[PDB]
């Protein structure tokens, strides 16, 4: 009984709801699952390649945006590749202003704002990417996560994607001792929470992860298809 | 208790429960029609080939333009809506002369399909006025080509996406062609035999005989630049079927 | 598919708006004009019938558009004012352009392709107003031209728009004197072609406003027929259809 | 939808689809269109003579039927692997989906409405279809498939999936434990299912929605099996949630290997499809 | 057409029928399924046409924990012995193409049956209502010729207003008052149909549009209950107890299913 | 999903006011055109004949340049419009690229702007399809086709409008070698393959040809009407 | 019904439902209570933890609109936050113009007239949140004003917006605010917030306390922490 | 573009009835009454006065900053009764518009003429396509030199009129009627056979004696031409006034 009012997103459900961003969400959980968790001094993306092709090279989860600054899309790959020139637009205007990397916390408002508009104007959709966000800067690493509805969270760990309560269930699980963690620990736990969302017969190959890395030292560093066998061997079976 | 129509399927920018444009995934369901093509990309260079579909005899073989020069390196497949096709790869040779210009170098293929991608996923902003497309591209297009990275080939469908891929089929009978060729392909292949697996499996999803004027493909290698088919290759490569 | 918008191609292929837009002509008074070998005559049924009405200053159809051709309208007559606003005003700019009254099919195709103009890129009304055109022109002399709200037109020897025009078109196809008559024996036609679509009421010089153009000493004359020449002319035809018994 | 341009009316949409408008070129293009849409039983090396429907023609005890991509691998996989099956022939459809002569040399790795018996008792039938069959083919293709006499010494069981976010329920869907399972059995059906039933609110209404009502209809009994899962495409664990299913005594008589299943279930979900990259 | 659930005729000799029309807003069938629950009217046939969209629930009028498992179709048919009161539901939409044979196919059984008669609930757009049905009360009324000389003295002494009677063929000025109802689904084809069968019909239905019809559905069964008097005339003053309706059990969460937990 | 509103796509995506303005000529006249060795030919019938009409303003077979002629079918009006565009092209393609303009490129040209209104919900689509033919700067005769939808594809004998399959497929088997060898040969071509949908006889059929470098030179039914002298020229020598 | 699909539509009785559904909205998001007192005005909001994943400060609710000037929403946290970003600018051209500080009523002002213009028109959608700003200048003393989604703005003495304002307002009533200074008011308001609470449904809420008055040289300030746990105890032995 | 005119004859602003009158702006008229209050205005030969309603559901709320006496310029005060949040922004359009009118010819605007602007731009929104007409009503009072004291009324028609006395709100009628009672009876009203006038009208329609923190009043007189509002021991003094006899 409520058909004439999940058309259009300038249009209040007459329950104080707007359907249209409900349904927003709904396409952040038809990616796939990716994880970033953090420690104190690192900030970590793992993400899973999308096996729904074959023969041909998976999707590109992670994304580079700056030095300090690295994204994991989980949604429309028309509004998140829309979204990482805005990003890499914002930061490139940051350091030829002010000389200065730009703070992730400030970077995650504006995307806020740049989302939230189309939400309120006819004619247009909500942005139907899910982010996560890793970055470092004067106060360490950060991890926000970006839904469809332009509200960003600050996550000392989070999931988003398909199946991904599971994901969530297990990081809720081993929180406490993610803050002093070396990075291949850190690692290994992220790994394993990716793990805890596939079906229990396929296990993490070096051909659909996606591990990227940045924190007190080490730019954000991209770790594509074989280079990953450092962080993945060592895996403990399930 | 009760059942009701509810159409989300028909104004573009709309979500459906489970969170889809159909407006979009229908303009993938454009595809469907348009004529079937063949992309394999061997280390030793990549071949694309496409079915032509001529109508009647009065028409001339070489004014369907099916397989297109985006630049020396970089040739394109098209299947689908070939009016909008006539834009996007407008748009790709303008960029890659834009950006030889600017930069003296040859612009490398994933780079062109980034940009093509660019020019589709502005679907619907018509408050921005200016020769908006206010839908989805029809086509789909397969980018080969050769570069720093060796010989690459993409394909772009209307959603903005590439691929690195290799050996994907677009066209009416893209599913069945790329059944066959998971299983025909292989990394060690040269071009010869590439262009042999090609046509064997084109040939099993045609209307008509095969022949020279049925199709028409072309390769590029590192030694020469963007290469077409003639009427004379076409035969000659046909006699063995 | 249906009926709305002025820019959506039923399943059919036809454009209802602009088949409706040619549906309002169906009701204004019947206009008609004739092309004569020394002469055009336009003339229109005034169907402001009223007597309170004043006013009777050269035109209720029948406009001037330039020193050589005239015009003759027929549907919403607003927006024929704005049509023939709209000519008065292209055929200064090409005369202010080339320094010569503007050939007659110019400003026709001129304003064809405005109101072509509004069954397109739009979302505004088409224009409901089919025209009658009369005018001259060193290029190929007297000239006869009508359109419709779609757009079209087409030089025509001998026409009529509005109500009744199918009745009018098919005794002028049967009753012309094709390229050897000359003016008041084509001004004799016109009044057999209105007596032909009167209503019930006979018609008089209240309730016609023929108008004529002619060729004379290097100067267009438009001079709109009074009422004297206009009550003699229907007496005229009058007796001669009483001696036709 | 409406509103091309600025001022236009929209004529808001009717939830009950009343805005249908209630001429020999309409009457004649309407006759062969409505040709085209039309379901059509085939004994294939015959192709054709099926007027009789098709379980008036073969006695029949046990009937399972799935339909959806997700279920037909489930079939295909825990169920079709134990014994023999054999064509009886397929259904040649077209409709809005499924275009092109859906119907082709099987495709192996494919399936369209295709039925199948098993060698040693070929009184149990298999159909198996991964097509969405319209509301204009479903009761033909009930009338095909059935026929108005059906003999009631038959049991049906019928499968699909369903995307969690039609299910209703006072929580939001992001918190039900997706997949469940669900099922709804006629009056008839006298074994409690393995699964709890569906609720009130709650819905089902497609071709399995046609067959179910068919044998509600006839004192038929028959079970309909929802797989409310938050993925539509093909996934394993989505498919196992039809485990339990392989339990009740509808099923006992064919399941004896599991493992040659579960390898079945990664060789056909790793050789599916190429299903347009977008994330949707 | 009609299936019955005990494989037997309960034989609607003379049984009164109340019907449903698929109509915007679902008002007519949102109101029958009111009377449905709140007269505890017993399921006894099943109505299999291949007209109606299949659709199965669980009895949506269940009323007790034993009875909550009792599958339900598109179409059945309910009843009420005891007085004189037999009612069909239809649940799901009309399949396209399709009214005709549904309508004569339907009328054709309750001729068959012998039932009085076989009023209509129904609704209509609220942009059909010209000026005078906005000064007006939202309810109007049709009676076929049969109707037209029978309870006649009832429908115009409670002060009822007729069905508004626009051009037949706008073309012309000279056509009949013509029956157009819009919205009315298969309104004014039952309607002109049982004309041509001569059956006793009446068509009551309010003028509507859709959102939360809950209001318009109360409002359209206590027009029922002027005429009918199912339930127990208002006597002019419970002002309490303004639950006299049953709410059938599937009347709960109708906007959706829950609010998503990361908006507010 | 349906007919409506053009920038929508079908379930099985047959975006439909192009299909219907691809339909939209169905009803125009019907026009010809084939491309012979040194004349392209270019044929429209007229069954609108309207005896008191001025046949001159009516005329469907327009010119684009020198070099460059056109015929049409279907609505007539948005035929003006594009003509005038489509001359205005020629003239501004030689202001800067001087040279006198390919057949190809106004082919092109004229295909981009139909496709140009079937995005943007805005416009509607040409109803229109043309047959742009005419010789080329190099010397050889070219023959193309537009439709709504935006696709040019060139052909080497023609046919649009009422009776399309109907003459193209006559056509299919005519067009040989011993056809375009000379030049009243093809002449005749033409004329029997409108002959077959011909209003009986040579009723307005709007002939037009072109020669090697010279003009388009309208045939018009002359002291001799080269129209009937063709006309009981098949009708005498068919036996 | 049929009357609420746009803002600009009055129903037949004269009320512009698509505002009255926001302010229906509201009533989805978790209370949030301010209390005026004789030095400045604390706010307080039951924040909820949706997942122990997230940082003790995500989904903050109380922004500093400026350096005197408070905030606390309640409703879509997208839209209250695009708001408090408007509000944030409304201060600066204030400043920029004016050289002084933005007088609160000013400002509340200024942003309830934003609010009720995205309310009257078929384009936009009404703001889903509702909102108190806070403020104290030795000039004017302390003030609350209080925004609905409607656009209608009044000073308060006591707010509460929420999915629970009624039982706020009740407990609010109880105390003599205009008798007291913050440190004895925050108290009270962990009093308030704890009491209003419902468990049973939202476990895992964060108090989130701000106050800016006298006490804290009118700028506005998040409460330093050991006030917080301090009014956490006091709020627990209370219950 | 825009959502689109809704389909329907009162769905939407710009679409006429068949009898030719526009709804949503007489929904607009009944949105009024939304509130509750109502508002009496009334004019002696040397001051204006305007009495409403304070109804405050409500204890923590500060009654000194919840009102509808609004102050145009110093000269010029209204009375907005309706729909709060269009009432207040109604309140800025008339004070820019009167700062303006300042501004650009030099001398304070008469209240008529400011009256008469804001029903010009208020009767715009009452023919464009997505503006929605502002449920609220506007009663300015003032002195300009010489006209006289004036009350003028504008409405979210676009209409504006002069009135010796009149009323807003929902209990407008009833009160409409006693006070033509009231104008048609005696009408020096000084300034107390006046504020009696108008609190007499407001209790006798409303209920039973107000008390002085439910009334709000505003008043101009000739030799004091600016607005203040009466504070709430002077209203007292009136209030007993009513009592004491």
């Amino acid at each position: 009984f409520r058909n004439q009012y999940d058309n259009d997103v300038t249009v209040w459900s007459p329950q104080g709801r707007i359907h249209q961003i409900e349904y927003a969400m709904e396409a952040v959980k038809q990616g796939s699952a990716t994880v970033g968790l953090k420690s104190k001094t690192h900030a970590v993306l793992v993400a899973l390649k999308r096996a729904q092709s074959e023969l041909a090279a998976h999707q590109k989860k992670i994304l580079h945006v700056d030095n300090h600054i690295g994204i994991s899309i989980a949604g429309l790959t028309a509004d998140a590749r829309l979204l990482c020139n805005f990003m890499r637009q914002e930061c490139l205007d940051s350091r030829f202003v002010f000389d200065r990397p730009l703070p992730v916390s400030r970077l995650v408002s504006l995307i806020g704002s740049k989302t939230q508009i189309p939400t309120q104007r006819y004619g247009r959709r909500p942005y139907g990417v899910g982010l996560l966000i890793a970055g470092y800067d004067d106060m360490g690493p950060h991890i926000f996560q970006t839904c469809p509805s332009a509200n960003y969270f600050d996550c000392r760990a989070m999931s988003i994607g398909a199946r991904s309560q599971s994901a969530r269930t297990y990081l809720e699980r081993h929180m406490s001792e993610f803050m002093e963690c070396n990075l291949n620990e850190l690692v290994k736990h992220g790994l394993r929470a990716l793990r805890e969302t596939l079906p229990a017969e396929q296990d993490l190959t070096t051909k659909n992860v996606s591990i990227g890395i940045v924190g007190k030292d080490l730019e954000f560093t991209i770790y594509d298809d074989d280079d990953v066998s450092p962080f993945l061997e060592g895996l403990e079976e399930r | 208790m009760f059942l009701t129509r509810s159409e989300y399927d028909r104004g573009v920018n709309t979500f459906s429960p489970e969170g889809r444009l159909f407006q979009v995934e229908y303009a993938i369901e454009a595809i469907k029609l348009g004529s079937t093509a063949i992309g394999i990309q061997t280390s030793e260079g990549v071949c694309l080939a496409v079915e032509k579909r001529i109508t009647s005899p009065l028409m001339e073989p070489s004014s369907i333009e099916k397989i297109v020069e985006i630049d020396a390196h970089i040739g394109c497949a098209m299947s689908g809506l070939i009016a909008d096709a006539k834009t996007l790869i407008d748009k790709a040779r303008v960029e890659t002369q834009n950006h030889w210009f600017t930069y003296n170098e040859t612009m490398t293929v994933e780079s062109v399909t980034q940009a093509v991608s660019n020019l589709a996923l502005q679907f619907g902003e018509e408050d921005a006025d200016p020769g908006a497309m206010s839908r989805p591209f029809g086509v789909a297009l397969l980018f080969g080509g050769v570069d720093e990275k060796g010989p690459q080939l993409f394909h772009m469908d209307p959603s903005g996406t590439f691929v690195q891929c290799d050996a994907r089929a677009i066209g009416s009978a893209s599913e069945g062609a790329q059944s066959s060729l998971q299983e025909v392909y292989h990394k060690s292949m040269t071009l010869k035999e590439a262009i042999k697996s090609s046509l064997i499996i084109l040939k099993q999803v045609m209307e008509e005989k095969l022949n020279a004027t049925n199709i028409e493909l072309a390769t590029v290698q590192p030694g020469q630049n963007f290469h077409m088919f003639t009427k004379e290759e076409l035969e000659e490569v046909i006699k063995d079927i | 598919r249906y009926d709305s918008r002025t820019t959506i191609f039923s399943p059919e292929g036809r454009l209802y708006q602009v088949e409706y837009a040619m549906e309002a002509i169906g009701h204004a008074g019947t206009c008609l004009g004739i092309l004569a070998n020394d002469g055009v005559l336009l003339a229109a049924e005034r169907r402001n019938i009223h007597k309170l009405l004043d006013e009777v200053f050269f035109s209720e159809k029948i406009y001037k558009l330039n020193e050589d051709m005239a015009c003759s309208v027929a549907g919403i007559t607003s927006d024929a004012n704005v049509l023939t606003n709209e000519l008065r005003l292209i055929a200064q700019r090409y005369l202010l352009q080339y320094q010569e009254p503007i050939p007659c099919e110019q400003l026709v195709t001129a304003l064809c392709d405005i109101k072509q103009a509004y069954t397109q890129f739009g979302g505004k009304r088409p224009f409901g107003v089919s025209l009658l055109y009369i005018g001259w022109d060193k290029h190929y002399g007297f000239q006869l031209y009508q359109s419709d709200p779609s757009g079209n037109y087409g030089g025509w020897k001998a026409t009529c728009i509005g109500n009744n025009s199918a009745a009018a078109v098919s005794m002028l196809k049967q009753d012309y004197k094709e390229g050897e008559m000359t003016l008041k024996s084509a001004l004799a036609l016109a009044i057999k072609v209105l007596n032909k679509t009167m209503d019930v009421s006979k018609l008089s010089a209240e309730k016609v406003e023929i108008a004529t153009l002619t060729r004379e000493n290097g100067k267009t004359v438009i001079r709109v027929l009074k009422q004297k020449e206009v009550e003699q002319l229907i007496k005229k035809h009058e007796e001669e259809e009483a001696k036709a018994e | 939808m409406a509103a091309t341009f600025f001022g236009e009316v929209v004529k808001a949409p009717c939830r009950a689809g009343t805005e249908d408008e209630e001429t020999p070129e309409d009457r004649e293009v309407r006759l062969q269109l409505a040709r085209k849409r039309e379901v059509r039983l085939l004994r294939r090396q015959t192709k054709t003579s099926l007027e009789v429907s098709l379980l008036e023609k073969y006695p029949c005890s046990k009937f399972i039927i799935a339909i959806g991509n997700n279920a037909v691998a489930f079939l295909s996989s825990f169920v079709m692997n134990s014994g023999v099956w054999e064509e009886v022939g397929c259904a040649k459809l077209w409709n809005e989906w499924c275009r092109t002569t859906d119907t082709t040399h099987l495709s192996s790795t494919e399936a369209f409405c295709v039925f199948y018996h098993l060698k040693s008792n070929p009184s149990v039938f298999l159909c198996q279809c991964s097509c969405y069959v319209a509301e204009d083919q479903q009761y033909q293709w009930l009338e095909k498939v059935f026929g108005s006499c059906p003999r009631k010494n038959m049991q049906i069981t019928i499968l699909t999936c369903r995307h969690v976010t039609d299910y209703k329920t006072s929580e939001s869907t992001g918190s039900l434990p997706s997949p469940f399972l669900r099922a709804l059995k006629t009056q008839n059906f006298k074994d409690s299912a393995c699964c709890p039933l569906l609720e009130q609110p709650n819905i089902v209404h497609d071709l399995p929605a046609a067959v179910l009502s068919y044998c509600q209809v006839w004192k038929i009994p028959a079970i309909l099996y929802l797989c409310y899962t938050d993925v539509m495409k093909l996934d394993l664990i989505t498919v196992e949630a039809f485990k339990p299913i392989l339990s009740t005594r509808s099923l006992k008589g064919l399941v004896k290997n599991i493992p040659q299943s579960t390898e079945i279930l990664k060789k056909l979900m790793t050789t599916n499809e190429i299903q347009s990259n977008i994330y949707t | 057409m009609f299936v019955p659930c005990g494989e037997s005729a309960p034989d609607l000799a003379g049984f009164t029928l109340l019907m449903p029309a698929v109509s915007v807003g679902n008002v007519g069938q949102l109101a029958m399924d009111l009377i449905i629950s709140t007269l505890n009217m017993s399921k006894i046939g099943y109505f299999y046409t291949d007209c109606l969209v299949p659709m199965v629930g669980n009895n949506p009028y269940a009323t007790t924990e034993g009875n909550s498992t009792e599958l339900s179709i598109n179409a059945e048919v309910y009843s009420l012995p005891s007085r004189k009161l037999v009612a069909l539901q239809l649940r799901s939409i009309f399949i396209k193409y399709k009214s005709k044979p549904f309508c004569e196919k339907l009328l054709s059984w309750v001729k068959s049956s012998g039932c009085a008669r076989v009023i209509v609930l129904s609704s209509s757009h609220s942009y059909q209502r010209n000026d005078l049905q906005l000064r007006s009360t939202p309810f109007r009324y049709l009676l076929t010729p049969s109707m037209q000389k029978s309870v006649q003295n009832k429908i115009k002494s409670l002060n009822w207003e007729e069905m508004e009677k626009s051009r037949c063929i706008p073309e012309i000025d000279d056509s009949e008052f013509c029956i157009r109802i819009p919205g009315g689904g298969i309104t004014k084809t039952l309607y002109d149909e049982s004309c041509s069968k001569e059956i006793q019909m009446a068509v009551l239905l309010k003028f509507v549009s859709e959102g939360d019809n809950i209001p318009d559905a109360l409002g359209l069964v206590e027009y029922l209950n002027e005429w009918l008097q199912i339930l127990k005339p208002l006597s002019d003053d419970p002002t309490v107890s303004a639950s006299r309706w049953k709410i059938p059990s599937s009347w709960r969460l109708l906007f959706g299913s829950g609010l998503p937990p990361a908006l507010f | 999903s349906y007919d409506r509103a053009i920038t929508v796509f079908s379930p099985d995506g047959h975006l439909f006011q192009v299909e219907y303005a691809q339909e939209a000529v169905k009803k125009g006249s019907t026009a010809v055109g084939v491309r012979g060795r040194d004349i392209v030919v270019l044929g429209v019938e007229k069954k609108s004949v309207a005896k008191l009409q001025d046949e001159r303003t009516v005329r469907k077979i327009c010119a684009l340049d020198d070099n460059v002629c056109m015929a049409f079918a279907g609505l007539t009006a948005d035929a003006r419009i594009v003509i005038n565009r489509a001359r205005v092209e020629c003239q501004s393609h030689r202001l800067t690229v001087e040279d006198p303009v390919t057949v190809e490129y106004i082919t092109r040209y004229i295909a981009s702007l139909k496709q140009r209104y079937t995005q943007s919900n805005g416009r509607r689509p040409f109803g229109i399809s043309a047959l742009i033919v005419g010789f080329d700067f190099d010397g050889t005769p070219r023959l193309y086709q537009t439709d709504p939808s935006g696709t040019y594809h060139a052909w080497k004998a023609n046919a649009i409008g009422r009776g399309a399959k109907s003459v193209r497929e006559f056509l299919e088997k005519n067009y040989t070698d011993e056809a375009i060898e000379t030049d009243d040969l093809t002449i005749k071509l033409v004329i029997k393959a409108l002959l077959e949908v011909v209003q009986s006889g040579g009723k307005n059929i709007e002939l037009a040809v072109m020669r090697r470098d010279q003009s388009l030179k309208i045939l018009n039914p002359e002291e001799i009407e080269k129209y009937v002298a063709e006309i009981e020229k098949e009708k005498e020598e068919n036996e | 019904t049929g009357y609420d699909l746009s803002a600009s539509t009055f129903s037949p009785d004269g009320r512009v439902f698509q505002v009255e559904y926001a302010m229906k909205a509201v009533e989805n998001s978790s209370t949030a209570i301010g209390i005026r007192c004789k030095d400045g005005v604390v706010f307080g909001v039951e924040k909820l933890v949706l997942s122990k994943l997230y940082e003790e400060g995500s989904n903050k609710r109380l922004f500093n609109v400026d350096r005197h000037v408070g905030m606390a929403v309640a409703g879509l946290l997208a839209d209250a936050r695009s708001l408090a970003d408007i509000a944030r600018e409304e201060a600066s051209n204030f400043r920029s113009n004016f050289g002084y500080n933005i007088p609160l009523k000013h400002l509340a002002d200024r942003v309830a007239m934003y609010v009720h213009a995205y309310t009257l028109y078929s384009a936009v959608r009404p703001f889903g949140c509702s909102f108190m700003l806070g403020s104290y200048s030795v000039n004017d003393g302390a003030q609350l004003y209080m925004i609905d989604p409607s656009g209608v703005s009044y000073g308060y003495w006591g707010c509460a917006i929420g999915k629970a304002r009624q039982a706020a307002k009740t407990e609010i009533e109880k105390l003599q605010m205009k008798e007291m200074t913050c440190r004895d008011i925050v108290k009270e308001v962990a009093k308030i917030i704890y009491i209003v609470h419902d468990e049973v449904k939202d476990k895992a809420f964060e108090l989130e306390l701000s106050w800016v008055g006298e006490l804290t040289n009118g700028r506005h300030e998040i409460v330093p922490k050991d006030i917080r746990e301090e009014a956490e105890k006091y709020a627990k032995e209370s219950l | 573009m825009s959502r689109g005119s809704s389909a329907g004859f009162d769905r939407h602003i710009t679409i006429f009835s068949p009898e030719g009158r526009l709804y949503q702006v007489e929904y607009a008229f009944k949105a009024i009454n939304q509130g509750g209050l109502t508002s009496v205005a009334v004019r002696g030969k040397d001051c204006a006065v305007i009495v409403t309603q304070k109804k405050v559901p409500d204890k923590l709320l500060d009654s000194s900053t919840v009102t509808h006496l609004f102050k145009i310029t110093e000269n010029i005060g209204c009375v907005m009764t309706g729909m709060t949040a269009d009432s207040r922004s109604q309140v800025q359009r008339a004070r820019y518009e009167a700062a303006n009118w300042k501004y650009k010819y030099g001398y304070e605007i008469p209240v008529d003429m400011l009256c008469k602007r804001i029903a010009d731009i208020s009767q715009v929104y009452t023919q464009n396509a997505e503006m929605r007409p502002l449920g609220c009503c506007m009663i300015l009072i003032g002195i300009d030199e010489e006209q006289g004291p004036q009350v003028y009324k504008c409405d979210p028609a676009g209409y504006y009129c002069g009135f010796k006395a009149t009323a807003a709100g929902v209990k407008q009628t009833e009160s409409t009627s006693f006070l033509e009672k009231k104008v048609k009876k005696k009408f020096d009203w000084t300034f107390e056979q006046t504020v009696e006038t108008a609190i007499t009208c407001l209790s006798t329609v409303l209920s039973i004696d107000f008390k002085p923190s439910e009334i709000e009043v505003g008043v101009v007189t000739v030799e004091n031409p600016k607005f203040r509002i009466l504070t709430e021991a002077e209203i007292d003094a009136h209030l007993v006034a009513l009592a004491e006899r």
